Formats: structure tokens, C-alpha cells, sequence
């Protein structure tokens, strides 16, 4: 530092030159605990909402020579519905026709059943699979099921509304189609509409929309409510599924029931800040809001035992809070300590010279009135929002050395310092600390009986801090003798007389918000020191109240003692009059403290009580009853071994919360002694300025938001975990065909992470959820609380689970799966590895019943667990070893189990793989699913089999398997020659479900597999007896449907209620 | 080659391998073809320590 | 034929629940924590602490207790079987005393 | 070591801090060192 | 620590894991080596006796 530039005037260090310029001039837990994430709960779609698309597989013959090319819609560049194909399958890619504005990361992209589809299905507990093609049979479970997940927690949008035209020409006149947003448009209105095509044709696409009905297409309904203003929601006729539709539905739905208009706003605000802040809310027809906000007080319980449960001890996490309730406070209160008014009226206190000890100034060394007792006062009061939690106790070293004596003068003032804290700390054992510390500056002047010879008289007085060390002498006042120890019984009777008493104060607004508190009724705090209401707003002193009764009894004990005839002649006559003249100047000290914490402290304390990231968490206050002081706090996380009820095992299963914390009593005497207000203050302008500019946040409606995702998570895993393992909550189960692994502890812990990051990504998570539920067993959980009084007697909070559409949506995805497998590219049933050789036609994946067979079929053997295989010795046959002891060769129909395969592939190919390709054996091999992949091949040549099947067979290993191949044939139209093929593998059931239209412009199929476009999807279309807002769920997904466009609108809650200044 | 070994054979082996070492022989105290007894000259006890 | 085991041995399954107290190491912790627990409650034997650490001492020994931990099961299940297999290979057979 | 190199059962000492996550409670994770992985 | 620690793969089949965790150990077995020792260690007793 060189010079300052007011005067030139050069000086050195410049934290002297700001001094010279000022005088010109004049982890985890803790961040998730204060400012957890929000998440996205609303989302807009302005696409079409479907999953399903339909993908061509081989190409129909355009240039063909039987029909002249002029036939073909193709030749005119006509736009279709459904894509011109021989072959046509539909797929499953979610959002292909969709436009959002913030995407899920999480979606179920499938490849066309031509290629590979196993990427799907090895993803999640297969880490010891060697092979890029292969996956393990039994996980396919765990598979289907984070599948499924994926698949919803994608499809939760909100459908929007774009806007409209009307058709200019003769196509479906008069009617509102719809123009949805992106690059282009014109792609999309012939897959929007499939009845707006011309049907010239004899072609299968126009035989179907020829048979459609013509009055059911585009815009049918509005809502129009203003005039140049939007419709709100509208129905439309278009391209949709019902399992998306439904999905979105209960989803909307879901977000519906939280919805709060802006007058509840204004009352509730107005009830939080009890009066002194107004706010206000428009009177007018307005547009339709949605603001998802109400959640009931089940969601709130939940989602305080999980963050109670995050506080389990740790002694760090809670003390930013604490921290944080402190500087919230200076912020608000009037009350400004003066450190100067004790420096004042300890000065014209009557004293010698002579003497040597001077008791007016050995109190200003004791307390030494300095500038940080604020935050170890506000921290005193923050801490009674948490009696559960934090245990407020006054340090280890406030207290004196050795116990100290009375005859010493600094001790006798290191008594009156505790003797004004203790009452403010929230410790259910003060008032024995308090009795205690007089009972150790009384040894051997006066004695009185104790329990043992562990807790004596001389024990420290900090030890007796649990209800069992409360001494019978100091319960039962009658043992103190007042012949031989009269100031010991004196201060004991005002300990149990003049103690402060608990009160309540009512906070909250339990309509919007919802009162989170457990262990005591909703819309109330518990107080440790009564309270009054203000009368007057011109506040002035007085000496009416539990505190300043408590601060005169204890200089009027000390003014009792210094009269003692034992104790007296000890010390000089001026001395004496010095002490007593300073304890009654002591007595009267005006400090505005006192009122203060009586009468206008709770006040601040109820209005800032909601707004507050971790609400209260309190336990009755007792005052000095030791039938009910609580000694634990415990909450569960899961059950023992046979008990699925939580009221039985909850007292065998917690964990104890709560942990101690130091304050000090120095800092709390002095702010209790030097506290004055504002000169002319009235307390209603002075709340009515400074409550007013917190009351424009969102962090208390935003937590509120968070407590949705916390607590349908959980539902959502232990409906998911329930699937592969037994748990005690009763659901249904419609995977069990699908082979599953025995679910150990282990897998359970893996797919439970797994369903946390895929909540995570999706709902735009950064923190952490639900990792306490991680930290157990995941199989068997429950949530409850419970708390302990000294007798045992027990108060138990188990809050009931209320449902989640997530697990509601991801339960009914899988009893669609279970009617509609083979479109996610899994077939149900088993295989057949016999040989077929013929100029048929019929398709594998639904073969003739002449070919399979079965367990009930007489004349099969069927294989166990057992395996002996003896060798054909001197051209005999060698032989196996069937299920009932008997030896056959290798000829006719036999049943595998895929295990029985699997753990001994190499010894059975080298037996068994030349017998099945040119000899006649059969092998059922049964798994109940697997992954197909499918070949296409020309039915006019020659084709065969062995080179794809041989590569399936031998590529099966103990830990995997690769996806089953299959041969199809082309179905074309006309006439077509003859030649043999030779399938290996075919089906047991039907599995030809995700064919979707064969040849598709031709006007029939005569020779190969065929089908029509489905009716039986479009039923709103080819039924005109049905209604239109009509699904069919479980069995088909029917393609077609009418679908709600809302056009709400999310604003911000200050954009709307907005506060007078 | 599809298949690896789990618990995999090459960890398996090679404590197979020290797993099928016979015990250590104990030959001091017994005599040689001459007649002395072969080993140390110590104190028994001071010898197990 | 007989293998004598300090331990009593069940048949193997992998999907027991980690929290029987059937299993007797099981068992053997959580007794031994509400033996501690007991031993802590009330503030006596241990004069001299001037905080009050019953309650953190409490909840850490319920963490303990509620622990997960695959060993006691294991003990009972797969380690017998794991001895049984090995034990006729050795190269000097087992020596045991009841 | 051939019982190690056999059984199924990983001992990772890393369950006992992640149940903890930090005194009564720090002093025990001094005890049981389970930045150790000596299991002989 | 180990008791209270320790967890298992989050993916074994018990008939996977011990029939690959047999097989190299049964592979280098030397019973019908011992077998064949312990008459000749048998024998020599007589002899000597
Ligand atoms: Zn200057």
C-alpha cells in the first residue's frame, strides 16, 4: 500500500490505507440438507404420442411382369399410411413421432427382427458373459423388468396443443387437422390420418380404407373459453396407441390431483405469515394454470423419517442449520444486545479501596462482554425446533475446576452465570445439573445423601446427564434436611417451583402445505418457556415473567447465603455490604431479553417455521416428570426373518437417532443480562418490513415438489424387487414364465441401484435418493419411527404408503408384455431341433401341430438331472440314460431342460449334432422365453438350415446363450415355382403376432404366410357401433385412438400472487 | 474358446499345486548309518522356541 | 463318515433373508449387541463422561447389529460343503478330537 | 489360500464405512482398519 | 471384519460355481498316490516289529 487519493498521504500496509479511505469517506449430506435438487416434473410433447412404429422388412416387387407397373400406387408417388412392402412387421421405438423439450435419457430403441436385438437383453447383470452375441438365460427376468421401467419412465409427457387447419380439398371435408412443429410436415399427415387417402385401388391398404368410416378424423371437441385466446384441450382422431395414451392419461391425472388455484395461495401465505404480510389474488375468469403443489401428509412423513434417518448421528449434519435458523433470526428480531448497560450499572456500586476483592469487578472479568454471544444465543433458540435431533447441553468447560467452594468469590459467580443459561438449554436433565452444581460448591460446608458411592456428592456435576442418575434426594425434597443443609433444600424448592413450564405455539397452514411433523398433532410447536401474546404494539419494560422470577430468586439464594452465620464472619463488613449491594443492583437490570423470549420471540419462531428446508422434529417437552423424559428416538428400515407386520418388528429393529451439542453458557448470561430495543419501535411495522421480502421464494413449494419423487420412489422398488424375490407386500406377479435366477442378497442390492439411477437420470436428479434404503437389505422394507419414555412406554408413528402411478403404469406395462411379448422380440413356449424337409410354406413361428409334441405325447422320453451315456461297443448303438432308468438310442422324441444343455454342451455336440442333421431325433429344448432373430429367404430356391443352427448350437455355453435363428419365407404374390428347404427350428405356440401385412399393394398373397391389416386394432375405424373413446387393453393396443391435447400454462407463483410493499 | 472359467482354473491350479506338497520330513533325533544321532546339540525347549 | 464342526451347518440356499435370527452367528451378534446396549443405557459404569453419549453409542451399535453381511451365512451353508469336498484330497487326512 | 481361491465370498471391508458414513461412532472405524484387506 | 463384512457375486448359480471350482482341483488330485503309499508305510511296521 502506497497513498490514498483524497490527500496525498503515503503510508504502508494497506489494511491501514481502507481505514485512511473509509475515514475520508464517512458434503453430501449437508448440501442435500439445505438445497436439494428440484425436479422436472411438468413436460410438454408437441408430437404425436406413440411407441409403435411399423418398419418395412423386404421390398415388394414393383417392376414385376404378371400386373403392369401402372397398378401400383407406388408409380404415382402416392403417399400411404403404412409403408409398400412384401413383408411388414412393427417395432418398438419410443418417441420415433415425437417432439419434446426436455428429453429423459432412457428409452427402448429396438432394431427391426432382421438384425440383433440381444443388446436389450444382456444389459443388466451380465458382466461374466465372454460373447458380444450371447446372454444369460436367467436374468432375463431382471431384464424384462428395467425394460419395462425404461419404457414408462419415458413415455411420463404431457401431450400439448399446436393448432389446426381445414382441409381444402375434397379429402374428409370440413375437418381440424392437426399441424405438428419440426423441420417438416408433410411426411406426417398420411401417417397422422390413414383416411384421408383415395382408395382406387384393390391393394390390401386400400381394401382397409375403403372399410374405414369417413366422420372420424382430426379436431371434435374444444374448450374455448375466451375469445383471441387458446382452446384449452381439444380430442383428436389420430395415430396414436392405447398404452401410451393411458399412460400419459394417469399421468395427467396424477398431476391433476395436485393442482392449486391462486386464491388458496393467498390464504395460505397469509396464515404463514400470521397476519403481517398480505398478499393478493386476482377476481376474473382466468386461463386454466396448473401448478402441481398439493401432496398429502403421508408423502410429508416419508420424507421427514428419510432425512431423520440421513441425521442419524454424524454430529456435523445438523449444525449448518442450526447456522443457518441463526442468521435467519438477525435478519428479523428487534432485540439488540448492549453490552454497555452491564458495564453501566456495575460501575456506581459503593466499594473500598482497601479491600482485595473487589465482587462489582471480578463479574465483568467472569463474563467479558464481547460481540459473539449472538450466535451462540440464536443457536439456543433454533434448537428448540429440534428436541428429536439436537440435545442442546451447555459445554464441558462452563463448568469450574474442581467443583469449587462458596468461600470463593469467582466460583460463587461461576454458579450465577449457569444458574440464568441452564434454563434455555433443551437437555431434559438441566434442573439436576442445576441443583448439582450448588450440591459440588457445597462439600464439607453441608452434605446431603446420595445414591451409591459411584455418584456421590463430589462427582462433577456435567456426569448426570440420563434420568437413572437423578438422585432420591434431589426427587424427593424431604431427605434434605434444612437443620444441617437449609440453602440446599431452599435451592431445591425453587428448582421445583419456579422452573419454567412448556407451552404451544400453533404454526402452519396445513391446506396447501401439509404439516410434516410426527410424534405430535399437526398446526402446533412445542415451546420450552411459556408465552404470552402481545397486547400493546408500543412495547416497554416490566418484571412480570418465569424469567426475571428466575433471575431474582437466584440473587435472592446468593443474598441468603452471604447471610449466613457460618459463612458471614469469614469476610469484612464493607465487603459484605459490596456483595449485597451489587447482587440488589443485579436484580432490577433492565434487559428486554426476558419479554422478549416470553411474550414476542414465539411469534418469530411460528412464522418462520414453515419456511425452512428440513421442517421441525420435536418430542414433548417434559418439565421436570421423570416418567416421561425420552431416552431414545428410533427409526427402521427393514424386518426380521418371519415378521411381515411393522408394529411387531419395529421395537426389535431401529436405529437410535439424536446426537448432543455444545453451547455457551457465558454467551447465553450475557445475552440473557444485555438485551434493549430500537428507542421508538412498534412491533407491527417492524414485521410488516422485515417478513416481507422472504415471502417471494419457491424453495418451500419446491420441496414439496421433491417429497413426490422420494416417496413414489420407493414404492416403486419395493414393487420391483417383489417381482425376482419374495417380499411381504402383496402383488401380482404376470412375469413368473420368464426364467428368473434365485435371488440372493446381492442381486437384489445391484437391481435396486440400477432402479435408482434410472429415477435419477429421469426426473433430472444430481443429488442422492433414496441411499439409506440402499444401505440395507432392499428385499423387506418398511418405514416407521418410534420413541421410548423412561417407564418403556412406547410411542410408534407408522405412515401408510400412499399409491404411485409410476409402479401403477409399470404394473399394467406388464400385463400388456404378457398379451404382446413378441413385439419387444421375445417368443413364449420352446423349440423342436428336428429335421423338416418339404416344399411347404407354412411359417416357423406358427407351425402345423402334426410336428410338435409334448410331455402328455406317449412313446417321449424325457431327461432329467441325470446323464450316463454309454458308448456303442462292437456296432451296437450307444445309449442314454432316461429319467426312469432306462438305456435308449439316439432315435425318436426326447425333452431337454436348456440347464441340462448348457452345463454339458461340448461332451452332447460331439454326440448328439451328428444324429440331428442327417439320422431323425427331435429335441424339445424348453426355456419358456428367448430372443428370435429371423432370416428371410426365397422360397423359388434352394435353402437350408444347418449352417445357422449348428452356429446356435454350438455357441451355447454354461453362462449364455446367443438369440434363436429362424427361416421365413418370402410370401410373394403371384404364381411362383416350387423348391425344397429344410427347416431345423421351429416354435410350440403362435409367435406371428408382430407381422403386420403381407405384399401390402398387391390385391392378394396366394402363395406364402399372409394377413390382412388388422381389424381388430383399428376398431374405432371398422366398428362404427363402438364409442370413441373406447381401448382394449390387455389384449390388443389397437393403433389408433382419441387422445386429450391440453394447452396449459406453468408460472411462476410470484408471476401471479403478488404482495403489497 | 467361448467359455472362461469362473472361478477360473489357472487360480485354482496353481493352489492345487501347494495343496499337493507333502508334509516337511522331521528327521533330527534319529540315528545315521554309523550310529549318531543326526541334528543339532541344544536344549529341547530352547529348540521349539 | 463323519466330519465334526464347531458350527452347526444348514442345507444350502442362496436366497435366505440376511437378517434370520434362526443362524446362530446371527444370533450370537445381536445378543452380544443388546448385551452392550444394556450395558451402556443408563449412564452407570461409566462415571465421567460429561457429554452424553448413550444415544450415538446406541444407534452405533444398532447399525452394527443391523448390519448385512453374507458370512453367517455363508458359515452355515456353503463352507461345510466347501470342507467336505476338499478334505478326502488332502495330503494328510484330518486328525480330529470331539 | 486354496479355501480363498475356492469360496464364493468376497471380504470387502467397505460395507462397514458405507454403513457408518462419518466419538463413539468414529472409534470403532479406528479399531477395525478397514483400509486393511489382510484376511489370513 | 470378515464376519461382519463380505458378500457374494451378484450373479452365481451354486451349480456353475463349485462344478468349475471342482474340476482343476480333482484334476490334479493325488489320492491313488497316498493310497498307494500308506500300505507300504503299513508294511514296514510289521518288518520292523
Ligand atoms: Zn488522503
Amino acid at each position: 500500500g502506497y497513498q490514498c487519493h483524497v490527500c496525498s498521504a503515503v503510508l504502508f500496509s494497506p489494511l491501514d490505507l481502507d481505514a485512511h479511505v473509509a475515514s475520508h469517506g464517512l458434503n453430501r449430506k449437508t448440501a442435500q440438507l439445505l438445497h436439494a435438487d428440484t425436479p422436472r416434473l411438468v413436460t410438454w410433447d408437441a408430437g404425436l404420442c406413440t411407441s409403435f412404429k411399423i418398419v418395412p422388412i423386404v421390398p415388394a416387387q414393383v417392376p414385376q411382369d404378371v400386373l403392369a407397373y401402372t397398378f401400383f400406387t407406388s408409380s404415382y408417388a402416392i403417399q400411404s399410411p403404412f409403408p409398400e412392402a412384401a413383408v411388414s412387421r412393427i417395432v418398438v421405438h419410443t418417441r420415433w413421432a415425437s417432439n419434446v423439450d426436455f428429453d429423459r435419457d432412457s428409452s427402448v430403441i429396438m432394431a427391426p427382427p432382421t438384425e440383433n436385438n440381444i443388446h436389450l437383453f444382456k444389459q443388466l447383470l451380465n458382466t461374466e458373459t465372454l460373447s458380444v452375441r450371447g446372454a444369460n438365460p436367467l436374468m432375463f427376468r431382471a431384464n424384462v423388468l428395467h425394460m419395462l421401467l425404461e419404457f414408462v419412465l419415458d413415455n411420463l409427457y404431457l401431450n400439448r396443443h399446436t393448432g389446426f387447419s381445414q382441409d381444402h380439398t375434397p379429402f374428409t371435408e370440413g375437418a381440424n387437422l392437426r399441424s405438428l412443429p419440426g423441420p417438416d410436415a408433410e411426411k406426417w399427415y398420411s401417417i397422422m390420418y390413414p383416411t384421408r387417402m383415395g382408395t382406387p385401388n384393390v391393394s390390401k391398404i386400400c381394401n382397409f380404407v375403403a372399410s374405414c368410416v369417413r366422420n372420424r378424423v382430426g379436431r371434435f371437441d374444444r374448450a374455448q373459453m375466451m375469445n383471441g385466446a387458446m382452446s384449452e384441450w381439444v380430442d383428436v382422431f389420430e395415430t396414436s396407441d392405447a398404452l401410451t395414451v393411458s399412460i400419459r392419461g394417469r399421468w395427467m391425472a396424477r398431476l391433476a390431483r395436485m393442482n392449486i388455484n391462486p386464491t388458496e395461495i393467498e390464504w395460505a401465505l397469509t396464515e404463514c405469515a400470521q397476519g403481517y404480510v398480505t398478499v393478493t389474488s386476482p377476481y376474473a375468469p382466468s386461463v386454466n394454470r396448473l401448478m402441481p403443489y398439493r401432496i398429502s401428509n403421508a408423502e410429508r412423513q416419508i420424507s421427514q423419517i428419510i432425512r431423520v434417518m440421513n441425521i442419524g448421528n454424524n454430529a456435523t449434519v445438523i449444525q449448518p442449520v442450526l447456522q443457518d435458523i441463526s442468521v435467519l433470526l438477525q435478519r428479523i428480531s428487534p432485540l439488540q444486545i448492549d453490552p454497555t448497560i452491564i458495564s453501566n450499572t456495575m460501575s456506581t456500586v459503593s466499594e473500598s479501596t482497601t479491600q482485595t476483592l473487589s465482587p462489582a469487578s471480578s463479574i465483568l472479568g467472569k463474563l467479558r462482554p464481547s460481540n459473539s454471544d449472538f450466535s451462540s444465543f440464536r443457536v439456543a433458540l433454533a434448537g428448540w425446533l429440534y428436541n428429536g435431533v439436537v440435545t442442546t447441553v451447555i459445554d464441558d468447560s462452563s463448568y469450574p475446576k474442581d467443583g469449587g467452594s462458596v468461600t470463593s468469590l469467582e466460583n460463587l459467580w461461576d454458579f450465577f452465570i449457569l444458574a440464568l443459561a441452564l434454563p434455555l438449554t433443551t437437555d431434559p436433565c438441566a434442573p439436576v445439573k442445576a441443583f448439582m452444581t450448588l450440591a459440588n460448591m457445597m462439600v464439607g460446608f453441608e452434605t446431603i445423601p446420595m445414591d451409591n458411592q459411584i455418584y456421590t456428592q463430589s462427582r462433577r456435576a456435567s456426569a448426570f446427564s440420563t434420568p437413572h442418575t437423578w438422585p432420591r434426594c434431589f426427587m424427593n425434597i424431604q431427605l434434605i434436611s434444612p437443620i444441617d443443609a437449609p440453602i440446599l433444600r431452599q435451592w431445591a424448592e425453587i428448582i421445583h417451583r419456579y422452573w419454567p413450564n412448556p407451552s404451544q405455539i400453533r404454526y402452519g397452514t396445513p391446506n396447501v402445505f401439509g404439516s410434516a411433523n410426527l410424534f405430535t398433532p399437526p398446526e402446533v410447536l412445542l415451546l420450552p418457556i411459556d408465552h404470552q401474546p402481545a397486547n400493546v404494539t408500543t412495547p416497554t419494560l416490566d418484571f412480570t415473567n418465569e424469567l426475571t422470577n428466575w433471575r431474582a430468586r437466584v440473587c435472592e439464594l446468593m443474598k441468603n447465603l452471604v447471610d449466613n452465620q457460618r459463612y458471614q464472619p469469614g469476610w469484612t463488613q464493607s465487603l459484605v455490604s459490596s456483595m449485597r449491594g451489587t447482587l440488589g443492583k443485579l436484580k432490577l437490570i433492565k434487559s428486554m431479553t426476558p419479554m422478549y423470549l416470553q411474550q414476542l420471540a414465539p411469534v418469530e419462531l411460528a412464522v418462520i417455521a414453515p419456511m425452512l428446508p428440513f421442517p421441525p422434529f420435536q418430542v414433548p417437552y417434559v418439565r421436570l416428570d421423570r416418567d416421561r423424559v425420552p431416552t431414545m428416538v428410533g427409526v427402521t428400515r427393514q424386518s426380521r426373518d418371519t415378521i411381515t407386520q411393522p408394529a411387531l418388528s419395529l421395537s426389535t429393529t431401529n436405529t437410535t437417532v439424536g446426537v448432543p451439542l455444545a453451547l455457551d453458557a457465558r454467551a447465553i448470561t450475557v445475552a440473557l443480562l444485555s438485551g434493549k430495543y430500537p428507542p421508538d419501535l412498534v412491533t407491527n411495522v417492524w414485521y410488516a418490513d422485515a417478513i416481507y421480502p422472504m415471502y417471494a421464494d419457491t424453495e418451500v413449494f419446491s420441496n414439496l415438489q421433491r417429497d413426490v419423487i422420494t416417496c413414489e420412489a420407493v414404492q416403486t422398488l419395493v414393487t420391483l424387487v417383489a417381482q425376482i424375490s419374495e417380499t411381504q407386500y402383496p402383488v401380482d406377479r404376470y412375469l413368473d414364465w420368464i426364467p428368473s435366477l434365485r435371488a440372493s442378497a446381492a442381486t437384489a442390492a445391484t437391481f435396486a441401484e440400477w432402479v435408482n439411477t434410472s429415477m435419477k437420470t429421469a426426473f433430472d436428479l444430481s443429488d442422492m435418493l433414496l441411499e439409506p434404503l440402499l444401505s440395507g437389505d432392499p428385499r423387506m422394507t418398511q418405514l416407521a419411527i418410534q420413541y421410548q419414555q423412561y417407564n418403556g412406554r412406547t410411542f410408534n408413528v407408522i405412515p401408510e404408503m400412499p399409491g404411485s402411478v409410476i409402479a401403477d403404469c409399470v404394473q399394467l406395462t406388464a400385463e400388456v408384455f404378457n398379451h404382446e411379448y413378441n413385439l419387444f422380440g421375445i417368443a413364449r413356449g420352446d423349440i423342436i431341433i428336428g429335421r423338416v424337409q418339404s416344399t411347404h410354406l407354412w411359417s416357423p413361428l406358427a407351425p402345423p401341430p402334426d410336428l410338435v409334441f409334448d410331455r402328455d405325447t406317449p412313446g417321449v422320453h424325457i431327461f432329467g438331472r441325470d446323464c450316463r451315456i454309454s458308448f456303442g461297443m462292437n456296432g451296437a448303438a450307444p445309449m442314454i440314460r432316461d429319467e426312469t432308468g432306462m438305456m435308449v438310442p439316439f432315435e425318436g422324441n426326447w425333452i431337454f431342460p436348456l440347464a441340462l444343455w448348457q452345463m454339458n454342451t461340448r461332451y452332447f455336440n460331439q454326440q448328439f449334432d451328428a444324429w440331428i442333421k442327417t439320422g431323425e431325433l427331435r429335441i424339445r429344448i424348453e426355456m419358456g422365453a428367448y430372443p428370435y432373430m429371423l432370416h428371410y429367404y426365397d422360397p423359388r430356391q434352394y435353402a437350408n438350415a444347418w449352417n445357422l443352427t449348428s452356429a446356435w448350437l454350438e455357441e451355447i455355453t454354461p453362462t449364455s446363450i446367443p438369440s434363436v435363428p429362424f427361416m421365413v419365407p418370402i410370401s410373394s404374390d403371384h404364381d411362383i415355382s416350387s423348391a425344397p428347404a429344410v427347416q431345423y427350428i421351429i416354435s410350440t405356440e403362435y409367435n406371428d403376432r408382430s407381422l403386420f401385412c403381407t405384399n401390402s399393394s398387391s390385391p392378394q398373397t396366394i402363395a406364402g404366410p399372409d394377413k390382412h391389416i388388422p381389424v381388430e386394432r383399428y376398431n374405432i375405424l371398422t366398428n362404427p357401433d363402438a364409442p370413441p373413446t373406447q381401448i382394449q387393453l390387455p389384449e390388443v393396443v389397437d393403433l389408433y385412438n382419441v387422445v386429450t391435447r391440453y394447452a396449459y400454462e406453468t408460472p411462476p407463483i410470484t408471476a401471479v400472487v403478488m404482495g403489497v410493499p | 474358446e467361448h467359455y472362461k472359467a469362473r472361478p477360473g482354473i489357472a487360480s485354482v491350479q496353481k493352489a492345487t499345486e501347494s495343496a499337493e506338497l507333502p508334509m516337511k520330513n522331521n528327521d533330527e533325533g534319529t540315528p545315521d548309518k554309523r550310529g549318531n544321532t543326526k541334528g543339532a546339540l541344544v536344549n529341547e525347549h530352547v529348540e521349539a522356541r
